[PDB]
RNA sequence: GGGUGUUACAGCCCCGCCCCGGCAGCAGCAGCUCGCCGAAUCCCGGGGCCGAGGGAGCGAGACCCGUGCGCCGCGCUCUC
RNA sequence: CCGUCGGGCCCGGGGGGCCACGCGUCCAGCGCACGGGGUCGGCGGCGAUGUCGGCUACCCACCCGACCCGUCUU
RNA sequence: CCCAUACCCGGCCGUCGCUGGCAGUCGGCAGAGCGAGAAAGAGAGGGACGCUACGCCGCGACGAGUAGGAGGGC
């Protein structure tokens, strides 16, 4: 019994650790501890008794098999991936978006989700875009930022709360969550002169106008 | 309500002298003169847009006339604006000097 | 066996090499301490241009 | 130590060292 | 001396050859170094169990680098990245045929 | 512009004594005045192409029949 | 006698790192993974009378290549 | 900076070599190993596939060709 300690050494560069292993020995104490060294199921019946087993055998086998593959290590479902971000995208910067059917539209980023996809917002009585998720691959990081690190996202909004169901229409779910945060941004965007004049436009390229060229 | 790609010329594959190989195409794209100004572009997804006789469904609307050729910017070409793109179909030789549309979603920023 | 190169894969060198870990312990310990002296010169070079 | 034919009384003082 | 380019090797020199294309001869075959067992199975009469023995023994040479050396397969290095100067004439003039003494360090960091 | 000559109201170069005068710093982010390198070398990012192979075993073992994340290899926690 | 970030498990004597850990006597299980070759326990669209797919096999177009075979003959 | 059928890396076909491996499918007459750097002993007082052995499987290396020779043609 104990409670288990986190671990002591810290990871200098991934895979190597920043104690030796005589260190780490002289540092869990280890020098004062040497340690010396179904189925059947029996249910009466109305006579006498029988007794089942669970998981009788199958009652059908394939005329032939796929055999066993064999076991690799790396590979992890994608649950259980890491999520990187660009470091550019912090929580507050305006995005616009490329793919989907608001692109060129000035949104505004909020958070990262636990599947990797950003929670961006672009207040939907100025883009009107909702609350909606975007893959950070398509999408344009603009160096301009505001400061909602005081801005209160629900929790309740996950991955799964932005997952398709299987005729669209508004939940009032939706519409609740939508003016809820949207009565936080609207006045720390309006703090900036022009600033919501900025999103309402949409992004286009002009002649002249090469994007290596100019920089964000 | 805008355009969102830049403008690249299809100049020719990539070819010697005497022999071309056509799973490789060569593209000139508008204001980009200098391989250090490639960098940008690398990886970023192109297009070879045309239209044909028959009709084809659309992702996300009706069958239209267009029909696209997906590919993608490899490696940086030549000395001086010049790019390789690879496409999922060897590109047609009747796109030669015909406007082919680099996108931006692959974005690195 | 597909053939991983020691140099690139970490810990295929360590299964060749098992001092490679010290090795590459030490050098990091030691940059990192070397990147630390440069930086108190430099500072300390301020102060002298001051006074 | 790491000899197979007369390294066996060798690590066999090591054996104890877990214990 | 037109056909080689040859020099003296550097200690570096050794390591990224030796790691990165190393091939032992196991039998009349070219088998990859991925584990000391491969090793120590054939080189261990000469006290030679694991690669840094291998390389120690090839880059101070030693009275067993015949065995040693001899043991591994004749390094396929790749095309030379970077482009050579000129296959044909001496590395005096102007070339890269010859003995291009301490400088066969930098070619080896290209063509490997 | 020319003449003169020795710092003069500019500078240049050489010798010795000045602790190799002293002080930074150092093959220099004055990101380029000129080298060769890394057991005296490590970190990090980006782009491109490929994913061939498919019964590797672990443990209760004779006091028991389970489980398929398993060899080598690195070190994590607990039995303080 | 001087020199050496010398060599001798840096001979012996008066803050940082060590694949160093039993006493005595003589001269073991759980997990993480740069680990014996890719997986997802991740998704999205369009689909009943005009669309989907058909490398190839019919026609045409284009870029690149490309002189007519057999034979005797250096 | 450009590219050869050259070199490196990866796939697939074939040939050649290892005169390579496999009869061990040894199951309540059972107890699941012989990848192991080191001349020799896991010695006795209910359970997928397979192995047309002229079959199957694993490694390496290699591949131009007239005259000509041989082999295989489900």
């Amino acid at each position: 019994k104990g409670k288990p300690h986190c671990s002591r050494n810290p990871v200098l560069v991934r895979g190597i650790g920043r104690y030796s292993r005589s260190a780490m020995y002289s540092r869990k104490a280890l020098y004062k501890r040497k340690y010396a060294a179904l189925a059947t199921v029996t249910k009466p019946v109305g006579g006498g008794t029988r007794v089942v087993k669970l998981r009788k055998m199958p009652r059908y086998y394939p005329t032939e098999d796929v055999p066993r593959k064999l076991l690799s290590h790396g590979k992890k479902p994608f649950s259980q991936h890491v999520r990187k971000l660009r470091a550019s995208i912090t929580p507050g910067t305006i995005l616009i978006i490329l793919t989907g059917r608001h692109r060129g539209k000035r949104v505004v980023f909020l958070k990262q989700l636990s599947s990797g996809l950003l929670l961006v917002t672009g207040p939907l009585s100025l883009n009107r875009v909702p609350l909606r998720r975007t893959h950070q691959k398509f999408v344009i990081a603009t160096s301009t930022k505001i400061d909602i690190s005081g801005v209160k996202i629900p929790k309740h909004l996950t991955d799964a709360y932005f997952k398709k169901k299987k005729k669209y229409e508004i939940t009032e779910q939706r519409k609740v969550d939508q003016k809820a945060v949207d009565s936080q941004i609207l006045p720390k965007i309006k703090a900036v002169p022009q600033l919501q004049g900025y999103l309402r436009s949409v992004f286009a390229l002009t002649n002249g106008v090469y994007p290596h060229k100019l920089v964000f | 309500s805008g355009r969102l790609w830049c403008k690249a010329i299809f100049a020719g594959y990539k070819r010697g002298l005497r022999n071309q190989r056509e799973h490789t195409a060569l593209l000139k794209i508008e204001g980009v003169y200098a391989r250090d100004e490639t960098e940008f572009y690398l990886g970023k997804r192109c297009a070879y847009v045309y239209k044909a006789k028959n009709n084809t469904v659309t992702p996300g609307g009706k069958p239209n006339k267009t029909r696209v050729i997906w590919g993608k910017v490899t490696r940086a070409h030549g000395n001086s604006g010049m790019v390789r793109a690879k496409f999922r179909s060897n590109l047609p030789a009747k796109a030669i000097g015909h406007r082919i549309r680099v996108m931006l979603y692959p974005s690195r920023i | 066996v597909l053939k991983k190169n020691p140099l690139k894969n970490l810990r295929i060198m360590l299964k060749l090499n098992p001092y490679a870990k010290t090795m590459r312990r030490n050098t990091i310990l030691r940059q990192a301490r070397n990147h630390k002296l440069r930086v108190e010169r430099a500072a300390a070079a301020l102060a002298a241009k001051s006074d | 130590i790491a000899h197979p034919k007369l390294g066996r009384r060798a690590r066999a003082r090591i054996a104890r060292g877990l214990r | 001396e037109p056909y080689i380019a040859w020099g003296y090797p550097n200690l570096k020199s050794v390591n990224e050859l030796i790691y990165k294309r190393g091939y032992g001869k196991i039998n009349k075959k070219r088998i990859a170094l991925t584990d000391n067992t491969l090793i120590a199975r054939s080189l261990g009469k000469y006290n030679i169990i694991c690669m840094e023995d291998l390389i120690h023994e090839i880059y101070t040479v030693g009275k067993h680098f015949k065995e040693a050396n001899n043991f591994l397969w004749p390094f396929k290095l790749s095309s030379p990245r970077g482009g050579m100067k000129k296959k044909t004439t001496h590395f005096v003039e102007g070339g890269d045929a010859g003995n291009r003494e301490d400088q066969i360090n930098r070619l080896i960091r290209r063509m490997n």
